[PDB]
């Protein structure tokens, strides 16, 4: 049997340098050559406690393409349950009673892995849980660097926008920990800095990192340039509007990118990176997000099935 | 009249000749304070090439005299241009723009909650600290930004 | 391949006599001879914007006959895209990295046209636009005037309610004018007039239409009667209701209709047609709408096949 | 006339220190000797386009307590004026037609100064607009350091809390540096610290000023203590537990405190500042609330009446 | 008594000439020589079972500034009375045992008269009633007319806009018929066109009229231009652009007009009238609205006081 | 010589010279087709005496080949204007605008609800003489007006 066989996908913090370059290696033979009928006759739970349509769309498209039927619901749109004080506890005992594998965001942080805990033997993935993780855009980050870069080793990776708040900057920042040689700059207002955790365990690794407040200072050197949303709620309108409104990227900036450099964005994307990027051949996030059905079909492949015929 | 030519094009009679714009800054101007709309004959230079700058633009307004203020309003744009005042073919004035206490109608507020964007009001700036860099403050919302944060929009 | 291959099906403008054709007789094999399994493995996202029960439990039962997967959302129920300021230039470049065609709904006129700009060489298909189009409702409507009066020329058609803001009597006036010796009849209150516009394209096309204010004046001659909805809103309380709600069917009113003749309505109606109609043999109406199964599915079919053996 | 008399009051900027004096001197003569006819046939508009319901009966009890009549509205999700159609300038354009002073709350900035251009000779007095400015708040406050303290001068006061985004804080320090000698003792999270322009301003005037981080450093130098509400939304829900052993206000912390030393806080108080606070001496915010009566019926009194004798 | 005195002022269809003069004549009385102090201890329920802003703050000014008191509500989604259970006649059967008078706005036409025949000798007034009536918006727009013109007969008067559901249009037409040799422009979209029953009783008492498309087809002859709000949801959103070169106002418009011509809105307004008519003499909505005040004071003196001598 | 004329107009050596524009559209044709944006000398002169075909505004721009398409875009604004081409020092073809195929970018929907508001589109209208006047057909929500409902907008 494989080693994710059955596993529950909850967290980055759970999956070794080995489970992350498997699930890479599966991806990259399912876009090779499609597996329709791997999933035949599984049914799969998606459940969204809290809306997200980008995620939704693509994590059931993948479990389309294997051939899995899906049953599910969005909400934050009162379809009804939590209604008449039902505990998370016995919604998913009740759920894991008749599907495959349950597939759930959810605003609270800890509620994929307290579902864990009553799913029995019907594996749960977590396709994101408040503020805290969410492995399955982490996943699809990191193949998207490896098919462009051709490794997750020795890069220079710029990270760019709003780094405390956001949640998929801090895990990719510990997947790509998990690898060697890797080198990081952080480029961001004084008021959204990265925090002092991922910072002190990139320090306990002798990674090597440093802060600059001009994407000019690093372009030369940088394979990848993760960039993200700064939500013009985490400062006030002129806070966010003042002289810290230029963490965004345009064409001209890109001048001296190396060949090989990569602009990467979870989305949406409001203003940060500027429509005139999208003619380069720099701009990746479009191919990035159509790269998250490999990494979720994977996922779903290695997690269903014990034996897997590549 | 007299001579005209295009490398230093010449002689309106009785006029302003604002000179030494930066290059680029031309059209700017003539959009924003709106010289255009005069119905006077006025001349235009644009990407001419001059004295140190080595290409420069240049407008000609004839019949208007425009100063004091005017002038000021062109510090931010155009700060090391000239005046000419002119009367029968001979300079009788020449200024150059000074920083002003307010930049009235051509600036917009970056603070997005700041009421000024939605309204029969005229933007307005309180300004501030020559050279080492300019702050305008909003009269509305008082939120006082960077110049180059106004002026990128 | 077939002349609709891999085309976008926007407009009822930019479809010949030659395409309408080609989907008619298609939509009839299907009828006739249904393919389960065509379509097998294809997954569509059926977008509906602005929602519309109706059109999209139509489209999607289409697309289920014929083997496709489908993924998608309804909204004006908060199902969470277009928040933090996404463009829809931006969801169509995400949501055609993944699927093999667009359904959409949208509420702006223009919407599935710059769906068009964005994605690439996956079809968009209009399922609403605004005030603007909707070829799939035009595309069922002549689907059941060829199958119950065996041809779409040399027809008398009327057409009666709001003919000013109807968008479904606009566009299929425009497609039966690509037909020959159509003749129309227009019955509408003084408020609701069909537009100048369309009524210049008819003289310009040597078709001639007249104007009449009791469906007694006409029912002799006709072939089609194609009802509509009055919105109330368009007219105030005292309007409705004054001497102008007397356009509405009756089952006495087709005494002396033509053995052939239909009455024809998009749906819902709510008392426009009264419920007496129904049991005659001259109401197709919800005939009309099965018909929106195979004049649905004959377009799916031939925009996502090369060839269709038939 | 009185200095302030037909002024409008939009900003602590614009009052001077004998101005506020004025202000503080009327007010403690209305406390002791109340003139309820003073603004008899005066008609007052209460115009909240933001609903405060403490602010909006603070005033409109103001109002009645010196006689004056009162028209208004408060308006969330509700009540006409401002649409979105009508602008500001129309609704104030209008309204200074029918008062004779409006006092108005507003979410954006400088709904207050617009509204000025547009009341004719009718005075308009800023109850807040945005995160700008809030001059009642501020007079109550250095009327209630004043009546407590015995002077506005030569004052170690320590702002505790949100000092970031608390407006009143932003306010009070302005004030507070019109007059002579004040020390400033600033503890708050260094993510929510004191804007550098408050900072560069108190250095210009020569004031001293340090930051610290624990009120127990300070308690025992520290005659006025104004906290502020920390908000929760501006902060993740782990920063905002995680700091210290916090900055919350409770009796055990003041064992130490002068004997004059009084606790402000411009309310609500969730739970920076605990139960028992309240049954000490020190606690001056209820007291602080009641002074606002007063506060106000000053600033109405000035603005209305051209004299008082009093 | 007066006339007027205890009398229902429901519709302008129930007032005479000598009604309307009698008002008018007393508006301008307590516009020159205020009496505050005449509905001292009388108590009005302003009642505003739909909310607008305006209307309601115009009203309670008019009781304030002759000294009544007000009790009352505002009601958008929310404050329960009228219910559904509760029926309009047991509110008022209710209401008339608190109160002297009731200022009442309804959404259903004839509110107002069903209130009538309950509310025992408590005078009701209508402060709109549906699409039907609004008698203190053509009070005040007659004596708006009269104190600019000196006249209310022999006028040119042009209407412009939504004459078609434009309720303020309708009255201000019967109004002004009952006045001698009015000469009425109607410059109106003609999908909004005054109704025949207008036109028909104008031509019972041979009035003079005329319509025509454009502003400046009569801005030259014109007294009074009063203008109307177009409504956008009544229309296309692409029907409203495309008419002539528009049916809106801008200083140029004005250039032609008569010394003494005035332009009244009885507001909001959007867009039909730009903000540089506002600088002009001839901008008149904003005196229009405070001359409302006046207009109220004085039906409301005559209704609860029997003689007035003033 | 003199019956003023020009006073010697700078007789470019090669590039487009726009002639007869009617009095306050050249200011408009250099903002909407964004003539300045290039580095080549212009000179531009507004309210010129045409005591010819009324008064007139004139851009003449240098070492520049404004051709064919763009000639025709210039037919809404300015219908009356000759553009010339010049090779070496005189004219080397004159061209009259005629009315296009479709006008892009440059044009805005009047209707409110078209999609091409909101978003990172370039308008284009479909152009059509309806011999009284051209109505305008949007691509995008295909909703029909009058070129003149739309050049207000
Ligand atoms: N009737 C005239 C006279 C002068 N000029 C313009 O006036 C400007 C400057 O005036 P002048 O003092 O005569 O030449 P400069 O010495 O170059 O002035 P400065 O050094 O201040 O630029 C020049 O751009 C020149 O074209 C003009 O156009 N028409
Ligand atoms: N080297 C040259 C040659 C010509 N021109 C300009 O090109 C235009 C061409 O007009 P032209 O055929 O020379 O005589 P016109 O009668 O003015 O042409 P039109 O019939 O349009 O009036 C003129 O404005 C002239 O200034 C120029 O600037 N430089
Ligand atoms: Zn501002
Ligand atoms: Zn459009």
């Amino acid at each position: 049997a494989n080693p994710l066989y059955q596993k529950h996908i909850i967290s980055i913090n759970d999956l070794s340098r080995d489970d992350l370059n498997l699930v890479l290696a599966t991806a990259a033979k399912l876009k090779a050559n499609p597996q329709p009928e791997l999933l035949k006759h599984k049914v799969i739970a998606s459940c969204f406690f809290e809306a997200s349509t980008r995620t939704r769309l693509s994590f059931e498209t993948s479990m389309h393409r294997l051939g899995a039927s899906v049953v599910g619901f969005s909400d934050s749109a009162n379809t009804s349950l939590g209604k008449k004080g039902e505990t998370l506890a016995d919604t998913i005992s009740v759920i894991s009673t008749y599907v495959d594998a349950i597939v759930m965001r959810h605003p609270q942080e800890g509620a994929a892995r307290l579902a864990t805990e009553f799913s029995g033997n019907v594996p749960v993935l977590n396709a994101g849980d408040g503020s805290n993780q969410h492995p399955t855009q982490t996943l699809l980050d990191l193949f998207t660097i490896q098919e462009t870069q051709g490794r997750l080793d020795n890069l220079h990776v710029a990270m760019v926008g709003d780094l405390k708040y956001g949640r998929t900057v801090h895990s990719l920042t510990q997947a790509l920990a998990k690898f060697d040689g890797n080198r990081f700059y952080f480029i961001a207002p004084d008021a959204l800095a990265m925090p002092q955790y991922i910072l002190d365990m990139l320090d306990e690794k002798g990674i090597a990192w440093s802060l600059h407040s001009s994407i000019e200072e690093v372009m030369a050197e940088v394979d990848i340039l993760y960039m993200t949303r700064v939500q013009k709620e985490r400062l006030d309108p002129s806070e966010y509007a003042n002289v810290k409104a230029q963490f965004v990227l345009r064409a001209s900036d890109l001048h001296n990118a190396k060949a090989n450099m990569k602009v990467l964005h979870p989305l949406p994307r409001v203003d940060e990176i500027a429509t005139d990027v999208d003619k380069t051949p720099h701009a990746w996030y479009f191919q990035q997000a159509g790269n998250g059905i490999f990494a979720r079909q994977a996922l779903l492949a290695l997690v269903l099935n014990r034996d897997l015929v590549l | 009249m007299t001579h005209d030519n295009k490398l230093q094009v010449e002689a309106i009679k009785r006029g302003t000749v604002i000179d030494h714009i930066p290059a680029q800054i031309g059209f700017k101007l003539l959009s924003l304070f709106k010289l255009t709309e005069t119905d006077q004959r006025i001349t235009i230079g644009l990407n001419l090439p001059s004295g140190e700058m080595g290409r420069k633009d240049l407008i000609k307004i004839e019949n208007t005299f425009l100063s004091e203020d005017q002038v000021d309003q062109l510090a931010l744009y155009a700060p090391q241009a000239t005046v000419n005042r002119i009367d029968n073919y001979e300079v009788v004035g020449k200024s150059r723009p000074s920083l002003p206490e307010r930049i009235d109608n051509v600036l917009v507020c970056p603070n997005s909650n700041c009421i000024s964007h939605a309204e029969p009001v005229s933007s307005s700036f309180a300004v501030r600290k020559r050279a080492n860099d300019i702050a305008l403050k909003c009269k509305y919302c008082e939120k006082e930004f960077s110049h180059n944060v106004v002026l990128a929009n």
